[PDB]
DNA sequence: GGAGGCCAAGATCTCAATTTCGTACAAGAAAT
DNA sequence: GACCCTTCGGGAGGTGCATCCCGGTCTCGCTTGGCCTCC
């Protein structure tokens, strides 16, 4: 319960951003920093504090919060790298000193690395890299900065493990026109397929978490899609 | 349960680097950059989460110490479990992908995979990326040169006998043969690259298989070696570093952490600041880091965060501050119900 | 300070006598004597000021004391409000143990704190880090309020008060509050600031040659104003600069010479406003009309007031940081102290901008001709702070503004 | 095993300098850098970590025996195992990955390897850069010209017959018609290379070719030169060393040390103070030092490390003060269980 | 004598290429 | 026992020569059976 303002968040893009398919929506960095704040597993309550700072769709069940954007600006754009995560068997893991490995003859059975459930396990992820994330919502923009400065939520997917996504400088800009559920019939979020917005079929929960209750049809817009930073800070 | 967040800097002893497969290419090793080669590299938090990790499981088989046998009673899988968090033997509790909050009873007998999770259980530790503040502060760091002891001092030489002494001249003479050898089949492949660039799509598959074949003569050269098999006076490419004393920004947190889960990560840090080395290149002592971190807590019931205390790590010391961390410290180190096991 | 900063037993020298010829108000010469009261009232009494300037009362005690002073500070002490000068807040805590003594009936309210901390560092220095002292100091009253216009590095009071928190030592756990307050209608505001392909400012800083390309475009923004303005340069050697490139097409141009007395100009530029190219300056002031009104609608800081890199602090943080053990390197001093001096500089750009506005009908035409101040479509900008000169309520502004020397004007058509 | 770090600072008896292949360009001789052109200049860890190396390298050689006239009864693949950790014959044992405890046996039985490391094996031995205190502190140092030293002092010239006089007159005018048609054909090659800033890159080709053209016609310019293939009288370029005095923050340590590892480890610091020589222009004396370092071990798990003593290399003497230190050399100096061969 | 435990082969290939932060002023003292 | 009265102008370079060259690594992210020991 507060009002709110049509407001669009940037952020400086610090790692590339691993999207999940379908695009990292903002409600979902805020009910993951909600999560953090109130200290909540249960979506309930998280979703009902998150009610509190950010506007929700009734009568279509979602967010007033677009989906990522990247701001891509003339001297850097959107890259495609790849978040890699490697497993590191160091010589101190590969010890003695940590476990007893199974032994015979006095020798100590090496770990297979190369392949097996004890692999080196070398996990590329497709990221895209652009100078800066931006999302539009519907909201409080005392609580949304506070949330996205002071807590530990980034953009994309294993922020909280691959720490991708990593963002700074988050600055908040009040907009003219709410671009957070829709744009001249251009769904800018997920969004049921009944609302009438066209972009691209997709099977996934509306409101956060996006990997918890049923998977429902829904219309989502480009995962990766850019504007300049010039058009973005036009409002 | 409060939500943890460390939000501090690192200052970097001595320079800090990482070898990352995309980051490093054929034109040289470079950081992570998350973007082109104009951008700002950042120091990934997975390094720094998987040194945390590794430090935490050290502080685990210590605090559990060792049998009367004297080895480790971690086996193989559990081994795995507590560092990499993934399951080898098949015997893990699968959760059902739908409960958030599953897995309270793991979580609580075993803080050390509760902080950093295991395959199909989400950790509670999210390590950030050091971000660096400055705009000059990497660089091309190491390099240098292996220089032939031999041919740099001479007192070294009135220690080999003269059947050594001709080992020596011949495998310079090997050596000196086959970078010349290199150097003209790289100099035919650098002509070959060129004729790429043309890509008159004439024949240009068969010239890559050409190249093939090159890089093969390549191999060949440098098996003929019988003495050395690699040129000893190599150039060493450099390592791009952050610079020594480069302030980087980092964002720790534990989200929804017990007393014993925040304790067991704060004395992950503690023993990590015995060796606080972060990254490669271990050898010119890159990685030595100091850091500190302001622990910050959010306010219950509101968007505020309390600061709760300090946690420096010098080379002089770790000084702990603030009376809820050493709480936590404690009641990680007190409580006698953690089964680091099956 | 003592009085109007003067004395009592050698009044005599200013009575009536032939040496001087004032005459004209006569009365003032025997008031006088007996006048134990400060120098304002002197004003509101007369403007004649008879015996030329007499600003310290052609010279009174400036350390050799006087007596019964003491009269004055106990009318101070049992007066309710009282009113001083950084000046004496801090002797009293530096220069021997305490000069005004106090339990629980004072109350430290530091206004302009910003500027009572920029200021010291200059004592000896905070080379030792001397600001810890002063931090004991606002502790050790019953509360001290550290308040100023520019009291921020950014809009959230935790990140950008961090300055303080970590300058005089006073931390979150001591520390009352920490906010910003800032009106949202106060004033109205459109910006105009130079892109980055303007014309660097310096062609070559250290020897402080001023490039002549950013000289001829800054003399003609400056000619194309068709009011009185307000030009805030940093140095008054820029100051000279441009009054020497200037042609005088404009209205007249009123000069701060260095080492001059800004309020002369003032009342100088009140009679006829025109052009007013004042470097230093500022110190919380303004070149307001007699009734009071914005008597000059443009406001151009030429360059955003950086300062000079210092080697005496660099080398003097380092030298007490290898005594006390702490292992940085002197870069890492180096960047510390440039962090600092940007701070400083922020701040010092917020008085700028400060000065623009005094009233809330007030309408500013900033002009900043820096190219070196971000634009609003380059945020990731080496000086990104620098758009916290402007607040936030005139942050639309900001962000739609006029840009003399933009770059990258074109379409790109990988959106 | 213990974990020492040894944290000190390296005064400077004569300019410290080192050419490494990273830094240097065609503008001049520059010390490598902190991350920036406009940086402070760092001396490299790893010329201190291969000159250490070498002084543990001969460490060993003396400690095991100097047998025959000199000769040590070491092979050269095991000189340069010891001293550089390549091993030429390729029988060194490389430890598959997932190997437990890899390379135990060859630590206890090489100090010297598990200190300064090999390939697959990691050393405990980081050798961190040296990075300079205070601004300034680096400077342009050598320089100089080349002058015929007979056209400096006339009485060497009583020294020469007629015919080495006439040949002097003639390697003379061959440098002066050589020095001019070089500076022609430079003036020429320096033009060009300032039509690079127009860099229009289907230019830079042409340009890039036109210039290594000319370059050898200056090469073979100068292989016609009958008396004297170089000009005798030449400006020398100075090179960029730390001064005289320049105190140097330097910080080493040995991961899980052995009290011998250590000792060997302190052998060669006493070894290395006989010459205590970092770098290059040696025959400018460039590289005399006298360091000082404060050892301090932390046991993991506790907030604060322990001092063991500190090791001053001075030119009159090494001051090692501390029990633990002592301890360390004695254990090394009094295990005879190391073996070095292959 | 069936359980580990180490080691060699499986045919193919994608692609990407770099040149230097910040340059000052005040005002105001019961002093170190 | 009180002031005097504070000098000009010269004239400010010329050359020479700016090196040679090394020598740029291994890997590995998987599974399977064959062979070899061996509880």
């Amino acid at each position: 319960m507060l009002n709110f303002k049509p407001y669009r968040v940037i952020m400086s893009s610090l790692t590339p951003v691993v999207i999940s398919g379908i695009a990292p929506s903002l409600d979902g960095i805020l009910y993951e920093a909600l999560s953090q704040a109130i200290p909540s597993n249960e979506p309930g309550v998280v979703l009902a504090r998150l009610k509190e700072i950010l506007l929700f769709n009734d009568e279509l069940g979602v967010f007033h919060a677009s989906s990522l954007r990247f701001g891509i600006t003339p001297e850097q754009g959107i890259g495609a790298t790849t978040s890699m995560r490697c497993d590191y068997l160091s010589p101190e893991k590969l010890s003695t000193a940590m476990f007893s490995p199974r032994t015979r003859r006095g020798l100590f059975t090496r770990v297979l690395l190369t392949g097996g459930p004890t692999k080196r396990r070398m996990t590329t992820r497709p990221a895209y890299s652009a100078p800066y994330l931006t999302f539009d919502f519907v909201g409080s923009s005392e609580a949304v900065e506070i949330l996205l400065n002071h807590a530990h939520v980034g953009v994309g997917y294993d922020y909280f493990s691959a720490a991708n996504g990593e963002f700074n400088n988050v600055t908040i800009l009040p907009l003219d026109i709410d671009t957070s559920i829709s744009n001249e019939g251009m769904a800018l979020r997920p969004v049921p397929v009944n609302s009438g917005l066209n972009g691209i079929k997709g099977v996934s929960p509306l409101i956060p978490p996006y990997f918890v209750g049923e998977k429902l049809n829904i219309v989502h817009p480009a995962p990766v899609r850019t504007q300049l930073i010039s058009s973005l800070l036009r409002g | 349960m409060r939500t943890l967040n460390f939000n501090g800097k690192i200052s970097t002893l001595e320079p800090l680097t990482v070898t990352v497969k995309n980051a490093v290419s054929t034109s040289g090793h470079r950081l992570p950059r998350n973007g082109g080669f104009n951008a700002a590299p950042y120091f990934p938090g997975t390094s720094i989460r998987g040194t945390l990790r590794h430090a935490a499981h050290k502080v685990i088989v210590d605090r559990v110490g060792l049998n009367a046998d004297g080895k480790s009673p971690f086996d193989l899988a559990e081994h795995f479990m507590l560092a990499q968090g993934v399951d080898i033997n098949g015997e893990a509790e699968t959760f059902a992908p739908g409960e958030i909050n599953a897995g309270a009873e793991l979580r609580s007998k075993n803080p050390l995979i509760s902080l950093f999770g295991r395959w199909g259980l989400s950790g509670k530790v999210g390590i950030g990326n050091a971000i660096p503040d400055g705009d000059n502060q990497w660089g091309m760091f190491g390099g240098g040169a292996r220089s032939i002891m031999f041919q740099r001092d001479e007192s070294l030489m009135e220690f080999l006998e003269t059947d050594q002494v001709d080992r020596l001249e011949r495998l310079l003479e090997e050596q000196a043969e086959a970078s010349v050898d290199i150097s003209q089949i790289k100099t035919e492949q650098d002509a070959l690259k060129k004729a790429m660039k043309s890509a008159d799509k004439d024949t240009k598959a068969e010239l890559q298989i050409k190249v093939r074949e090159l890089d093969e003569k390549i191999q060949a050269r440098k098996d003929q070696k019988q003495e050395s098999r690699e040129s000893i006076r190599r150039p060493i490419d450099p390592y791009e570093a952050f610079i020594t004393g480069a302030e980087l920004s980092h964002r720790m947190s534990i989200k929804n952490a017990t007393d014993e889960e925040a304790g067991l990560f704060i004395s992950a840090l503690i023993r990590f600041a015995a060796e606080p080395r972060f990254g490669g290149h271990a050898n010119h002592n890159c990685g030595l880091v100091e850091a500190h971190w302001t622990v910050t807590t959010w306010k219950p019931g509101e968007l505020v965060p309390v600061t709760l205390g300090e946690i420096v790590i010098t080379p002089n010391g770790v000084e702990i501050t603030g009376d809820e961390l050493f709480a936590m410290v404690k009641a990680f180190n007190e409580n006698q119900s953690f089964d680091f096991t099956a | 300070g003592k009085a109007n900063y003067v004395s009592l037993e050698k009044v005599r020298g200013l009575l009536l006598m032939d040496e001087f010829t004032d005459l004209d108000t006569v009365k003032v010469l025997e008031k006088l004597a007996n006048w134990s009261k400060p120098l304002v009232e002197f004003e509101e009494e007369y403007g004649e000021l008879p015996a030329q300037i007499t600003p310290e009362m052609v010279t009174y005690s400036i350390w050799d004391d006087i007596q019964d002073i003491d009269d004055i500070r106990l009318n101070a002490l049992s007066a309710n409000f009282i009113v001083t000068t950084h000046a004496m807040v801090m002797v009293d805590c530096m220069c021997n143990h305490r000069i005004l003594g106090d339990k629980e009936n004072m109350y430290l309210i530091i206004d302009e704190a910003d500027i009572f901390v920029d200021m010291l560092e200059v004592w000896i220095a905070v080379n030792p880090f001397i600001g810890m002292n002063v931090g004991r100091y606002c502790t050790q009253w019953r509360s001290a309020l550290l308040t100023s216009a520019t009291l921020s590095i950014t809009s959230t009071p935790e990140t950008g008060m961090e300055w303080l928190c970590k300058a005089l030592g006073l931390t979150s756990d001591t520390i009352s509050i920490r906010k910003i307050f800032s009106p949202d209608v106060y004033g109205s505001m459109k910006l105009t600031i130079a892109g980055a392909d303007f014309p660097k400012v310096f062609n070559d800083p250290k020897e402080q040659i001023f490039s002549g390309q950013w000289l001829k475009a800054v003399v003609e923004q400056l000619s194309c104003i068709q009011g009185p303005a307000l030009v805030l340069t940093a140095s008054h050697y820029e100051t000279r600069m441009i009054a020497n490139q200037l042609g005088e097409v404009s209205q007249p141009v009123y000069i701060q010479k260095a080492g001059q007395a800004l309020s002369e100009i003032i009342k100088q530029y009140q009679e006829k406003p025109g052009i007013l190219i004042s470097a230093g300056a500022s110190v919380g002031v303004s070149p307001r009309g007699e009734n009071g009104e914005q008597i000059f609608q443009d406001l151009i800081i030429t360059r955003i007031p950086f300062l000079p890199p210092d080697r005496m602090k660099a080398e003097s943080l380092y030298g007490y940081l290898k005594e006390r053990g702490y292992s940085r390197t002197f870069e890492a001093v180096n960047r510390n102290i440039y962090l600092e001096n940007l701070r400083k500089v922020i701040r010092k750009a917020k008085q700028s901008v400060g000065r623009g506005i005094r009233s809330e009908n007030d309408t500013v035409r900033i002009i900043i001709l820096d190219p070196r101040f971000p634009e609003p479509t380059d945020l990731s900008s080496k000086h990104r702070s620098l758009e916290h000169i402007i607040p936030v309520r005139f942050r639309r502004e900001y962000r739609s503004c006029e840009i003399l020397s933009p770059a990258y004007f074109e379409e790109d058509i990988q959106c």
